[PDB]
């Protein structure tokens, strides 16, 4: 639970087969994962779509970085084909991927770089760096002025 | 019916016993587009503009407005598929629909 | 707890008057003014206020003299005739914040709620705003310091709500008004410059005074934050910004079709009356 | 030619099937796709005096599908056709030249890149002539950037929007500078 909170780390799920497998070994406690396993069909799409969920969702928390993971090396390090992974695009499609930037020639993807209009997107940034420049410049100026007034 | 995209009607009118006496070789080609309708296919619907063009040959002027219909169908495939591509390959694209570049091509630049 | 705050100028005013009353004497030390506000609202906004004799000792810092009876009869004779003002805090006059605050302004925290501190300055020579307020609220510290009373400075604002704006504007009949347009725009724009200039060049010089000839903790742990900030735009290249430059310059250039275009259509009545009034007051004169 | 609803076969000065054929060359050269599809295409008279010649419909089918192998080799009709007229002989030349540049330009609109053999094979004629035709319009015709044949391949940029749509006012400020020194010369006399 704790790594499907937030900021999930890229990690193997090989680590991940031998926790499920004890899951379903282990009677103490969690008992019907064979009960969840009970359909022959049901617990194979609750277990790919398990997979498939996790390879999406930590997608979606790496989107918001804009560090270009480079996919192309990434699909090397999960050691998997890139055809599922252009079938994860086909998921991508309807998980309103339309903020993206594609490559004909190479493989790489871009989530940021967009046309980027001067006066709404280089106009905020330069508000908030250049005006929290201003008032942050402000606080501990004289905040400081005042602390070391008591020196005397 | 099937120019507003509903073949669930479609079925409901081929599947009652009163139209059902009427049917033929003509109704046919009809559960052919409202299965390339509910399929979203489209070289589906080539097939039945294929196999079938021998009743659809006398067709009335309604061709034009069928073709519009596939027009319709490649004008979702394409807004469907290059819309995320900002630049991909002609042919990594067209080889999920396996057609031709030159319609597409022609349609798309028109 | 507290934004933003709205100081009247009546208050700046009736430290004109305590700069008025003085009878030369040769004291003119830190004289602490009761401060009244209106502290219901989340913004702070001082309407009034009066004033107490206070009187400290010259070698001995920690000495504070105050009244109870005065304050509570000066208080309860304006609250019998405006009861819609209460006391909130106090201010000093005094350029330096000395240690003794802690226990004058201790006092107003006892018997009063929390108080706000304003430090001004006897002589109007500051370019600067000479209103700060300085929130009295004790402060946890990273470094493990006890913990004790801090003055944080709160933003503020001179405002005058219906005639004191009125009246500012009669006696002076010197200040202009907003006047969007050359020369309240290019006045800013000669000016700033020393406005900034003062400031930074004025704080920078006992600043880098007390940093190799500094002790007593300064709570150097801001510095980082400040020279952060200040490394926070490590000279740009422009490169990504030229467009914007192109921008920027377009809308100059539409200022520029603008202006040529405009003129020349003023150019007209005045290009026209210059030969049909003269020809014909020419030809019509004798 | 909007009102030819109300038109009629007047002879006394022209039939009304030689008055479309006399209005198909305007309308047909001197309007774009937007306009064709806003006022013939959209309209019934056009769908109504297409019957009466084949070719009409070839001519304006053939060109709103940008066909050109067919549209070329049908051609030669319209260039005898065009001459050999009372009024409309003696501007044969512009007819032709602003038709060809004006296919140009609506094939080069959507495409920015096009290689040889594509184009070879659209408009059915040799590399040796359009490479003359093209040649001549880049500074004859002046209806796009510089092409280079440094691959082979007609390239094109196109710039004409972001920054040329605002340097379309730098003529008449020119203009208007110039005209304004008239005003100064007007000064004092």
């Amino acid at each position: 639970l704790l790594k499907l909170f937030t900021t999930m780390e890229l990690m193997r799920w090989s680590t991940l087969v031998e926790d499920y497998g004890m899951e379903l070994r282990k009677g103490s406690l969690e008992s019907p994962a064979t009960d969840v396993f009970g359909s022959t069909e049901e617990g194979e799409k609750r277990w790919k779509d398990l997979k498939n969920r996790v390879v999406e969702h930590n997608i979606r928390i790496m989107a918001k970085y804009y560090t270009r993971i480079t996919m192309k090396r990434m699909a090397q390090l999960l050691d998997l084909s890139v055809d599922e992974s252009e079938a994860f695009l086909s998921n991508l499609v309807v998980n309103k991927t339309i903020f993206a930037k594609v490559d004909r020639l190479a493989g790489i993807i871009n989530f940021q770089r967009p046309k980027d209009p001067n006066n709404l997107l280089n106009d905020w940034s330069q508000k908030l760096n250049s005006l929290m420049s201003l008032v942050n410049k402000t606080t501990h100026l004289i905040a400081k002025e005042e602390m070391i007034h008591n020196l005397q | 019916k099937i120019m507003l995209n509903t073949p669930e009607d479609v079925q409901a009118l081929v599947s009652g016993k009163l139209a059902l006496r009427y049917a033929g070789r003509q109704t046919e080609a009809l559960k052919c587009v409202a299965q390339a309708s509910k399929n979203r296919s489209l070289a589906d619907f080539e097939k039945a503009l294929t196999d079938y063009r021998a009743e659809l040959r006398d067709d009335p002027i309604i061709s034009t407005h069928l073709a519009k219909l596939y027009d319709n169908l490649l004008e979702q495939n394409l807004i469907r598929v290059i819309e995320p591509f900002s630049r991909v390959q002609i042919e990594h694209i067209s080889s999920l629909i396996k057609l031709s570049k030159a319609d597409v091509e022609r349609k798309l630049s028109q | 707890a507290v934004q933003k705050v709205v100081v009247h100028p009546l208050v700046l005013l009736s430290v004109v008057d305590h700069f008025n009353r003085i009878g030369k004497v040769g004291n003119q030390k830190r004289v602490v003014g009761v401060l009244l506000g209106s502290w219901q609202k989340k913004v702070l906004d001082v309407s009034n206020s009066f004033a107490v004799p206070f009187d400290e000792d010259d070698k001995d810092d920690s000495v504070w003299f105050l009244d109870h009876d005065y304050l509570e009869n000066m208080y309860g004779m304006f609250k019998k005739v405006n009861a819609r003002e209460r006391i909130v805090g106090w201010y000093h006059t005094g350029p330096k914040l000395h240690k003794n605050d802690i226990a004058i302004n201790e006092l107003m925290k006892r018997y009063c709620p929390n108080s706000v501190l304003v430090i001004i300055d006897v002589k109007p020579k500051d370019l600067g705003l000479p209103t700060e307020a300085y929130i009295s609220v004790e402060e946890v510290h990273d470094d493990g310091t006890p913990t004790s009373k801090t003055f944080e400075h709160v933003t503020s604002e001179i405002g005058a709500e219906e005639a004191e704006e009125v009246g500012v504007e009669h006696l002076l009949r010197d200040i202009k008004d907003t006047t969007v347009g050359t020369l309240s725009q290019r006045i800013t724009n000669q000016v700033h410059g020393l406005k900034g200039l003062n400031s930074k060049l004025l704080d920078i010089r006992s600043y880098l005074e007390k940093v190799a000839t500094g002790k007593l903790p300064i709570n150097h742990q801001i510095i980082y934050q400040l020279q952060d900030v200040f490394n926070l735009l490590p000279d740009v290249s422009l490169q990504e910004f030229v467009k914007a430059f192109y921008l920027k310059t377009n809308d100059q250039m539409v200022v520029v079709y603008l202006a040529s275009l405009i003129r020349s259509v003023v150019a007209l009545h005045n290009l026209i009356n210059n030969k049909i009034a003269n020809r014909d007051a020419e030809k019509k004169e004798g | 030619f909007l009102d030819t609803v109300s038109t009629f076969t007047s002879y006394e000065l022209m039939d009304y099937k030689t008055f479309v054929t006399y209005t198909v060359y305007v309308s047909m050269i001197a309007l774009e796709r937007p306009d064709l599809r806003e006022k013939v295409i959209k309209g019934a008279e056009i769908l109504e005096v297409l019957h009466s010649l084949p070719a009409v419909r070839q001519y304006l089918f053939s060109l709103y599908e940008c066909r050109y192998s067919v549209f070329f080799q049908s051609l030669a009709v319209v260039e005898q056709e065009m001459k050999k007229d009372w009024l409309f002989a003696p501007h044969y030349r512009y007819y032709v030249r602003e038709m060809r540049i004006h296919a140009y330009s609506q094939l080069l609109e959507s495409y920015r890149s096009l290689t040889l053999g594509y184009m070879a094979e659209a408009f059915g004629v040799g590399v040796e002539f359009i490479d003359q035709e093209l040649s001549r319009f880049i500074a004859a015709g002046r209806l796009h950037c510089k092409i280079d044949k440094v691959n082979e391949i007609v390239e094109t940029n196109r710039p004409d929007s972001k920054n040329w749509q605002y340097q379309e006012t730098i003529k008449k400020g020119d203009l208007l500078l110039n005209r304004v020194q008239k005003l100064s010369r007007v000064i004092n006399m």
